[PDB]
């Protein structure tokens, strides 16, 4: 049939998410790109992701362990 | 494959100031393949970040390592879990001995819980379990390369997520019972996504399942792979230009409360799920319900709901992609409205469509739906 | 019945590549990971990398992860494996074998049905058809009590061959040696214990092919 | 990339009587409390078959007389009791994680009483001599213990050079083993000579066994 009938459970929470439940990645490669500073400098960019706030912001990936802070680089 | 890339302070600006202006707490991965002589971590190179850091007053979490039970085939560097818990320790100390001595640290950023990455990750938590604030691990569904359209429709597929989670819980309850646990870094498919699939309104069964079951089963964050980039698994293209998943994750994220609750059909391929109604929406107030639901079948269904909520105003918001190109589609429509930015500072608003009071809630094959439940007066909720 | 068939075996050239096949059947091809194991001619055996299908979730041997590439087939039930840059530490039997029941790693935990094998071998020398020489006495003797022929095959390359007595028949009389290697040939022989009696008036014609260079040869023992 | 160790290497075991083959490991193979160790059987010119798995489960057509025991590091298989077939070269595998390893292999020999070797000697064939090249075979038969000696003689003159040999595998129906001994020359050495002896040296013979024939044989 097409006849669906649910049953819920609504008495007590069962888990507790963060609000930021729902987070996010930039993969650490994207820093070897030459406009990184362009890209995530753009306004529109920052509009949408605001609209994902409040989230984390996970900068990582396999270039994690292949990347080296260079305090002399500009 | 990979080799060393330097990064500046004027990197590590750009990226913070994005995080800081987008209203996003940061959260940084340090490379953890840095050794000494002993092969111990060589502590200096994040020495020389967190003190920049701490320099500029910036709000930051940290982790360490990627995917360690890679390092082996990446690297050619074996750490086993033991170690890698003694590494966190010592960022531990320097974190603590730092002007932000209350910034949280995450890790290991393990993969899909395999025998050989839930060993590393049991000998992780005995040694290092003591000073992470939470549990990552990492988790994809198929290999992009070879993923297939019916796959990302599967249940059997979207199952196995099941005692992948099951199998970090029994792990985590061995070692740290109570340690909240974190999904680091997932997504659809691996190694960059699956072309015309993972950037697809086809994506977002795997994508709102798995916020789902996440939720349900205790997970308390969880971090799509990527926001933007280079790999079909963005929710934001090249071109800046939304992709279904993105519009997905808002509308979750304006309608899903924080609490976490139970729904189920009677009867696999239709899915389930509820929480409160996130109260932070002034449409609504304390009691509400939000379901979402996905249809895995071929045909429209029909949902009805129980006592006493079966007669109450329901607000429908259901996703169809926009034609011709069915699931394989990169444009959706919320209640037949086409989803598109107002222009390049301006989201658009998202619009319900109010049902009759005591109507059944039609979920058409091959689409996913949030009902909100009004005056529900939950007492949970409240 | 559950049963894995592997492709021909192959004669490639040093650094040049190949595809073995293993086509799966008697069971759903898409609920079960696949293994491949490299076998030295005679020196042991070892593990190369099992492949999902359904899922694609691939898993190499260190050693022969720049080598080997493992693709599965789901329209036709097949699987395969690309060896490129190949030496003769890659000349050897490749099998392919089966076992997982499942998409999860976790789930794969032995290899219940193998294939029968490839036998690959790497040298640019090339590829000659045997001769068959027929051995008995002059004429064999009914004085022979049991009458043990044999059949004498020279100077072949590459593997294998296959040698039977009487299209099949004789059987369980037969000892088919191991071929010993001449510098750039092959060579082998058999013998077959038969009684007094079918000799004088019955013919024995052993039956050699050497598929690489397409011969069938039948040789009547007189 | 646990190391698969394989105690005996080979052993000659006696029909009737108990095989005990030992695997051992580096770290150890066990999850939760399933010891992942799996024993195959590499028959002589076949692929490996699933004897038992886990340590201690039986595979399906697999004899009840095969028994997998041990755990952690220590694994055990026992045979009893010992038939003709067994024979064969038994490999134990560890499935506990990526990247499965393979032990060394145990080859099993059947101590069968001794038997002597059924020798047979064949003069080159009438096409082969046309062709430039003459080859004289002896088979040299069901035979046990595997050692065994052939001194080729030419008119009384041992021949060491131009001789070609090959040892089967353990026969699993008899448990015998065989040989072939092969000699080759060109044409203008085999015209030169008259008699062509194979002799064989084994245990069982006091003294070799001789199997001769003249060139001038009809
Ligand atoms: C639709 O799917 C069929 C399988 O049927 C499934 O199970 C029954 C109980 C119903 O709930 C149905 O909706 C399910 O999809 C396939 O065999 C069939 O070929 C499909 N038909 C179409 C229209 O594609
Ligand atoms: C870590 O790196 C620093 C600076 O590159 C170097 O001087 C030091 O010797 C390294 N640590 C050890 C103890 O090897
Ligand atoms: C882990 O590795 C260290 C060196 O990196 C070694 O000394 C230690 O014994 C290892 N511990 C275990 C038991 O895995
Ligand atoms: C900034 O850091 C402090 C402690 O280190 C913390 O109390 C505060 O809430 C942090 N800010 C954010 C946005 O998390």
């Amino acid at each position: 049939q097409d006849v669906v009938d649910l049953d819920f459970f609504t008495q007590e929470p069962l888990h507790l998410v963060s609000p930021s439940f729902l987070s996010v990645t930039i993969d650490a490669n994207l820093a070897t790109d030459p406009r990184f500073l362009i890209l995530l400098g753009s306004p529109k960019l920052r509009t949408l992701a605001r609209g994902l706030s409040p989230a984390y912001l996970r900068f990582g990936g396999t270039k994690t362990d292949f990347l080296i802070f260079d305090p002399k680089k500009e | 494959k990979f080799k060393n890339s330097t990064y500046s302070r004027s990197s590590v600006d750009v990226l913070y100031t994005f995080a800081n202006c987008s209203g996003l707490d940061l959260i940084f991965g340090l490379n953890a393949l840095l050794r000494t002589a002993d092969l111990q971590w060589n502590s200096s190179n994040a020495q020389l970040l967190l003190d920049y850091c701490s320099s500029k007053g910036y709000n930051i979490s940290w982790e360490l390592g990627n995917e360690p039970n890679s390092f082996l085939k990446k690297a050619d560097i074996f750490i086993n879990g033991s170690q890698l818990g003694e590494d966190f320790i010592q960022l531990h100390k320097l974190l603590r001995k730092s002007t932000f001595k209350n910034a949280k640290l995450y890790g290991p950023d393990v993969g899909q819980p395999r025998r050989k990455t839930a060993k590393m990750l049991k000998s992780f938590l005995k040694a290092g379990g003591e000073v992470i604030d939470s549990v990552t691990w990492h988790h994809y569904y198929l290999n992009g390369r070879t993923a297939t359209r019916e796959d990302f429709l599967n249940p059997d597929v979207l199952d196995i997520f099941i005692s992948s989670v099951q199998k970090v819980f029994q792990v985590v309850e061995s070692t740290r019972p109570g340690k909240k646990v974190w999904l680091g870094e997932t997504s659809s498919a691996y190694g960059g996504g699956a072309p015309l699939l993972s950037d697809t309104f086809a994506a977002g069964f795997m994508w709102l399942d798995k916020l789902g079951l996440s939720a349900r089963m205790g997970i308390e964050v969880v971090m799509r792979q990527v926001f933007f980039g280079a790999g079909n698994y963005h929710l934001v293209d090249e071109n800046f230009d939304p992709l279904p998943d993105y519009w997905l994750s808002l509308l979750f994220k304006k309608l899903v409360g924080t609490k976490v609750l139970m729904a189920s059909v009677q009867g696999r391929k239709l899915r389930v799920y509820l929480h409160c109604t996130n109260t932070d929406n002034p449409r609504y107030k304390e009691g509400d319900l939000t379901l979402y639901a996905i249809n895995l079948h071929n045909v429209t269904k029909y949902l009805r709901l129980p006592y006493p909520f079966s007669n109450k105003q329901v607000d429908k918001y259901l996703l169809r992609p926009l034609g011709p190109h069915g699931l394989l589609s990169k444009s959706v429509q919320l209640n037949g409205l086409t989803l598109k930015m107002v222009d390049d500072q301006t989201l658009p608003p998202l619009m319900e469509k109010p049902l009759r009071p005591g109507s059944s809630l039609g979920l058409p094959a091959f689409s996913y739906s949030f009902f909100v439940i009004r005056n529900a007066k939950v007492a949970a909720c409240i | 019945q559950v049963q894995l068939q592997q492709s021909g075996a192959e004669l490639a050239k040093p650094g040049a590549s190949v595809r073995m096949s293993c086509k799966a059947s008697g069971y759903t091809f898409t609920n079960y990971w696949m293994h491949w194991v490299k076998q030295r001619p005679g020196q042991g055996l070892e593990w190369i990398g099992y492949i999902n299908p359904t899922t694609g979730y691939t898993e190499y041997n260190q050693k022969f992860k720049d080598k080997a590439t493992l693709t599965a087939d789901k329209s036709s039930s097949t699987a395969y494996m690309q060896l490129s840059s190949l030496t003769s530490e890659d000349s050897a039997v490749y099998y392919c074998a089966r076992g997982g029941a499942g998409y999860d790693y976790d789930e794969d935990y032995a290899m219940d049905y193998w294939g029968q094998g490839t036998s690959v071998t790497v040298s640019s020398a090339k590829t000659t058809p045997p001769s068959v020489y027929p051995l008995a006495p002059g004429s064999a003797a009914q004085t022979n009590s049991m009458v043990t022929l044999g059949c004498l095959v020279k100077g072949y390359f590459p593997e294998p061959v296959t040698v039977t007595w009487n299209s099949g028949s004789l059987s369980s009389g037969v000892h088919t040696f191991p071929a010993v290697l001449q510098s750039d040939l092959y060579t082998l022989s058999s013998s077959v214990t038969v009684p007094s009696s079918p000799r004088p008036s019955e013919t024995v014609t052993c039956n050699v092919a050497h598929p690489a260079s397409s011969t069938k040869v039948d040789k009547k023992i007189v | 990339d646990i190391v698969l160790t394989q105690s005996p290497a080979s052993l000659a075991v006696s029909l009737g009587q108990r095989a005990t083959i030992s695997c051992r490991a580096s770290e150890s193979v066990e999850y939760f409390g399933t010891s992942y160790m799996n024993w195959y059987q590499q028959k002589p010119g076949q692929p490996p078959k699933l004897l038992i798995y886990l340590a201690s489960i039986l595979e399906s057509g697999i004899p009840a007389r095969f028994s997998g025991s041990g755990s952690g590091t220590d694994f055990t298989l026992n045979i009893h009791p010992v038939e003709e077939e067994d024979a064969a070269t038994y490999y134990c595998q560890q499935s506990n994680e990526d990247p499965y390893t393979f032990g060394g292999g145990t080859k099993l020999e059947i101590k069968r009483a001794d038997a002597a070797p059924t020798v047979s000697i064949f003069p080159p064939s009438s096409e082969q001599l046309t062709s430039g090249g003459a080859s004289v075979v002896c088979f040299l038969n069901n035979f046990y213990p595997k050692d065994i000696n052939v001194k080729w003689k030419i008119d009384g003159s041992e021949r060491q050079n131009g001789v070609l040999n090959s040892w089967t595998d353990q026969d699993s129906k008899d448990s015998t083993y065989s040989m072939s001994s092969t000699l080759t020359l060109t044409k203008d050495e085999y015209e030169r000579h008259n008699s062509y002896t194979c002799e064989a040296t084994h245990k069982t013979s006091t003294s070799p066994i001789v199997k001769s024939f003249n060139r001038n044989e009809c």
